């Protein structure tokens, strides 16, 4: 009903390149209608008719900075807990990159048919996975589906699955992970359980996730 | 009631709608809006107590009056008391 076309995938200049995407109006975004002079250039970074973008037309053809055509998947698990003992606020073990200086999520690229345990060990730097072995049955399924991004093409796109594991008041599987919490991935120089909120002024995919977490939590009262 | 304050603006905004319209979400929205600072220190059970107090105040409409002091429209405190 509102904001039906994707709007980050129709930026006129492609990111980290010299090539320019074709101009596509808002009426002709979807695959149902036909654009008569539609002829987007094809410029794969460094079988282009295998798939179609689920969002719509994008004006860029090829495989743009991706190992495969079609969907590229990234899982975003959120290890959350309470902040204080009296349960006044919540917190999530978010990352904060040294290059971006922004409190980002800790979620990595989930390969097609990737096991969640080894992928979480790679994304978290698990020198101790026995805590996550006991916490393997925790919560998940926050959001799932298409993600608007600058990288989206006619052929390649990015989809994601948001998961949120909020522990108890004590969080006994968090002590070993916080003892192993250092500058391990070398991108996030600080990484701690900063205080969560209902922030819609966050990262674009993450803002609706935090709003959904707050809609779960605070609506009961 | 004065027409300018923090709890006085709460009742000055509640006193337009009928009694059926007011809910616990509306008063929570107005408490976040008017008590900008110290809103956090509030318990949900204490919010449940106010959100019963406020409908019992709105139940009898012939004891509740909001005024607004303005010298241009010839309106003062004595007018409101009378």
């Amino acid at each position: 009903d509102e904001e039906a076309p994707h709007m980050f995938a129709r930026q006129l200049q492609y990111p980290d390149s010299t090539v320019r995407r074709f101009p596509v109006p808002e009426e002709k975004v979807s695959w149902e209608v036909n654009f008569s002079p539609y002829q987007p250039p094809v410029y794969n970074q460094q079988a282009l008719d295998k798939h179609r973008n689920p969002g719509g037309r994008t004006g860029i053809r090829g495989k743009g900075a991706l190992n495969t055509l079609g969907p590229n998947h990234i899982l975003h698990p959120i290890f959350t807990r309470w902040r204080d003992a009296e349960h006044k606020v919540l917190e999530f073990l978010a990352v904060w990159e040294d290059a971006e200086k922004r409190w980002a999520l800790l979620g990595g690229p989930a390969q097609p048919d990737e096991p969640l345990a080894q992928v979480l060990e790679r994304i978290l730097g698990k020198k101790l996975n026995e805590k996550t072995k006991t916490l393997l049955k925790a919560g998940e399924e926050v959001y799932k589906g298409y993600v608007d991004d600058s990288r989206n093409t006619d052929n390649a796109w990015v989809e994601t699955s948001i998961i949120t594991l909020h522990c108890d008041k004590n969080t006994p599987l968090m002590a070993d992970l916080n003892h192993m919490v250092e500058s391990s991935l070398s991108s996030h120089q600080p990484l701690q359980w900063r205080e969560v909120s209902s922030d819609a002024c966050r990262c674009s995919y993450q803002r609706e996730a935090l709003r959904q977490i707050a809609h779960h939590h605070n609506t009961y009262f | 009631l004065e027409g300018s304050g923090r709890l006085a603006d709460v009742i000055a905004h509640v006193a337009s709608v009928p009694v059926s319209k007011v809910t616990m979400a509306l008063i929570n929205r107005l408490l976040k809006r008017f008590f900008m600072q110290e809103y956090k220190n509030f318990t949900e059970l204490q919010i449940i107590e106010w959100t019963k107090k406020i409908q019992d105040i709105l139940r009898m409409p012939h004891l509740l009056t909001v005024f607004r002091i303005d010298e241009d429209k010839n309106y003062d405190v004595d007018v409101a008391i009378l």
